[PDB]
RNA sequence: ACCGCAGUUUGGGCGGGCAGCUAAUUAGCUUAUGACUUCUAAGGCUUGCCUAAAAAGUAAGGGGGAAGGCGACAACCCCCAAAGACCAGCCGGAACUAUGGCUGGCAACUAUAGUUGAAACUGUCCUCUUCCUCUUUA
DNA sequence: TAAAGAGGAAGAGGACATACAGTTGA
DNA sequence: TCAACTGTAT
């Protein structure tokens, strides 16, 4: 369910596109990214339609993550409409990221 | 355990020692400090695998059980609404409740690169991956009406902020430790905090960076070591959640303390009044009290402290019961036998009977025949604490004037900073500037009046629980902190809670019993009939049934706190009281 | 009030202690979150005199010499004195009042007899939170 | 009176208060 | 020749 982001079109697709998008930069080698990728999948599944997400590899989208302010992964950014809502770093906790998208939405 | 204080004079060249000396433990405590944050990843992976385990058995045994409640289980924390389950359901919720914190993953193709903490060791970690550009900083021109839990709130926003250089990505590679460069330890791994208390590493260590070998002595080496165990150890302990990472201690942030937990002083003449401990000369005493407090005759020191005061400087020596010694001696040697032995083994019973026997011995050297008497303890706001029989102690209000003599203070010292900055700038220099003689004597008054506030309440707080200890053998204590819901500026000045806790030390030492009854209904319910009453005034307080026998008789709320809280802790006496 | 010194605090001890009233430079009452010296940005009355933030300093047991300090003062020398005030038991529900009384002994001061000689002390580290001051906006 | 920064302090509240081998050296 | 210091173990 979750969208796979690239660079060339993340304008459009993050900055246009109606609504607010969470966006996760995303590494395979990496272990807390791999400890909160479930917990993203499962906020994809319950939070269809109030929000919309998605996913990018900062090893094949090198050059966003510094256009961003981005300097270490995992980083969640939740935008709307061009602009970001809301910044965090670091794994949070299935109930973190709850409540965290329940106080920004 | 208990810590003698005795004030020390020293010379200039003794002063210039200890500030050599304070530099180089701030350089250690840095050091191992930038050690433990890089060793860290190593314990956050085993910890990582182990949780994945767990969630692997708990997804298992979730599966294996039957397809009816697993459903409702798996929802119950996959959905944010929670209904009223019934018992068998919720032990399964309870027997899977790891899935509240997470899901299960697999940590494999992983790579250990060296994490970067953040407010906890374990959740929150992250890898870093670049330095330098622009980064997020809070623009408070932008109001941003968030609709939080509390409604709209015009929360200030963030925007990107000049960057420090050019954005450049950091070289991925796996976690490495760090090595002596040179001497007798050339290449050995610095896998453990301990590993640094080689003097001869550190040494090596220095001439690599360029700065001149180390002067001090190991033992305050082991010290400052101790220190940062101790904060490391609360940092990774999740029962506690106030304690986190160690900082990173600046020039003005400096240690103020020398710590020798390895041996006590090296002598102690008490005729000439004289200290002799390690890396000083002999150092003079100028405490007229020190021979009666510190009681050579029936103590042992064990280890002391060399600390700096705005008062002055002083030494601080602990002391112990004379048993205290083979205690130990016999407790070191228990890693020893059960390495040897196994815990199964005869000598390892016969270790923990002499060692529970020599504890028993202590204690009980300590214990005082009683009266038998039962005290319930209320703090007031007007009294610092309210007793059954009516007794009500008046609080240390010295501190309160000290208190305004250091506002007072801090006002004219930044009235003084802030003209002298402006006529340093109108003089035409950028640079910037330096203190001056008179804000350096307003500074020191200012830290001088702060620690004699602390030392007065400090003092007050030790008389009023020795009298409190020696009184009374029973203790009921609870607080009705709903008041809290300037106030906060007086009670910040009565210390409470250290009154408490010295209150329920000496109470145990002594043999008493120390008792916390819950804080349910305590100020408006009539303690002689139960029933909740009426109060007349800000302290008085009447019951409301007529079937009381105090009825319509005003009394003093603190009183009936009081005598509630030592109805609650058992006693029920309540004979008599003052007024 | 406050400040300094007596190990740290409280009551007390020696000293420093603005201004006003009354009596006779020195005694009482009111009273300041210390006192004093040098030089200056500023302000006040009318060209002079005053009040002074900042800055840099002085002393904080009593008396007598004394080099040198613009000065508060004082290196050094001589005499006097010595309070965070003694010890050991036994009572105390020990508050108000930061521990009351009795016994014994020991000191000091008075007229062999009296008065005074009070209490407590477990600190350190670390992390969060609170307080305060000064700014800026509303 | 309110709120956010900077800097200087404190209070809460939990732990803690080492032993033997081996080496130096004056 | 014994105090003092440093290294190793937890």
């Amino acid at each position: 369910k979750i969208i796979h982001l690239t660079d060339d079109s993340f304008d459009t697709d993050v900055l246009k596109a109606d609504g607010a998008i969470l966006v996760d930069f995303w590494a395979e080698w990496c272990g807390p990214c791999k400890m909160i990728a479930p917990i993203l999948d499962e906020i994809a599944d319950e939070y269809q339609g109030k929000l919309t997400v998605a996913k990018l590899n900062i090893d094949q989208n090198p050059g966003t993550a510094p256009k961003y302010g981005i300097r270490g992964i995992p980083t969640l950014l939740l935008f709307k409409n061009g602009e970001v809502a809301a910044t965090k770093v670091g794994a949070l906790s299935k109930g973190q990221l709850k409540e965290f998208l329940d106080a920004n939405l | 355990m208990k810590t003698i204080k005795i004030k020390i004079k020293l010379t200039t060249d003794q002063v210039q020692l200890c500030d050599r000396y304070l530099e180089e433990l701030t350089w250690l405590w840095n050091l191992t400090l930038s050690n433990q944050l890089h060793n860290h990843c190593v314990t956050w992976y085993a910890w990582a695998a182990k949780l994945s385990a767990d969630l692997d058995k708990a997804t298992e045994k979730l599966d294996k059980l039957k397809p009816e409640q697993q459903q409702l289980v798996k929802d119950y924390y996959r959905t944010k609404d929670k209904p009223r389950l019934t018992k068998k359901e919720q032990e399964l919720v309870a027997k899977f409740d790891i899935f509240a914190r997470w899901s299960s993953f697999s940590l494999d193709g992983i790579i250990p690169v060296p994490l970067r903490l953040g407010n906890s060791g374990y959740e929150g970690l992250s890898c870093q991956i670049a330095t330098g550009g622009n980064y997020w900083k809070r623009d408070e021109n932008i109001n941003i009406p968030i609709n939080t839990k509390k409604g709209i709130i015009h929360v200030k926003g963030y925007k990107l902020v000049k960057g420090d250089k050019l954005w450049q990505r950091i070289e991925i590679v796996p976690h490495k430790y760090r090595t002596f460069p040179g001497g007798k330890f050339e290449g050995r791994e610095l896998t453990t905090l301990e590993k640094l208390d080689n003097v001869n590493g550190l040494n090596t260590l220095r001439a690599f960076q360029n700065l001149p070998d180390l002067q001090v002595s190991s033992h305050y080496i082991g010290g400052l070591l101790a220190f940062f165990k101790e904060s490391w150890s609360a940092f990774l302990d999740p029962k506690r959640m106030n304690s986190r990472k160690p900082k990173f201690k600046k020039d003005s942030d400096k240690i103020t303390t020398l710590s020798n937990n390895q041996c006590a002083p090296n002598r102690i003449d008490v005729n000439k009044n004289i200290v002799t401990v390690t890396g000083f000369s002999p150092i003079t005493i100028i405490d007229k009290n020190w021979v009666k407090r510190l009681n050579l005759s029936q103590v042992l020191p064990r280890t002391y402290m060399l600390t700096q005061n705005p008062s002055g400087y002083y030494i601080n020596i602990v002391i112990a019961h004379p048993l205290h010694e083979e205690k130990i001696a016999l407790v070191k040697k228990l890693p020893k036998v059960k390495k040897e032995f196994g815990e199964d083994s005869q000598e390892y019973e016969d270790i923990k009977s002499k060692i529970k026997f020599l504890e028993q011995q202590i204690k009980e050297s300590s214990i005082v025949k009683g009266k038998d008497l039962s005290v319930g303890i209320d703090p007031g706001v007007q009294a610092v604490v309210s007793t059954d029989h009516g007794a009500l102690f008046l609080p240390n209000l010295t501190r309160e004037r000290v208190s305004i003599h250091i506002e007072e203070l801090q006002s004219r010292l930044d009235n003084a900073e802030l003209i002298n900055d402006k006529k340093w700038k109108s003089l035409g220099n950028k640079t910037p500037r330096i203190k001056t003689k008179n804000e350096t004597k307003l500074q020191e008054k200012i830290s001088r009046l702060h620690e004699r506030g602390a030392n007065s309440s400090n003092a007050f707080n030790h008389k009023l629980s020795t009298r409190l200890s020696r009184t009374y053998e029973h203790i009921a204590w609870e607080d009705t902190q709903i008041n809290n819901l300037g106030l906060n500026w007086i009670m910040r000045q009565r210390c409470l809670s250290d009154l408490k806790a010295k209150t329920k030390q000496k109470t145990e030492n002594r043999g008493g019993n120390f008792h916390e009854p819950p804080a349910n209904y305590s100020s408006q319910t009539c303690h002689c009939c139960g029933q909740k009453g009426e109060r007349r005034s800000q302290h008085e307080f009447v019951c409301k049934n007529s079937d009381c026998k105090l009825f319509d008789i005003p009394q003093q709320a603190d009183t009936n706190a009081a005598r509630n809280h030592k109805q609650n802790g058992g006693f029920e006496l309540g004979e008599v009281k003052y007024h």
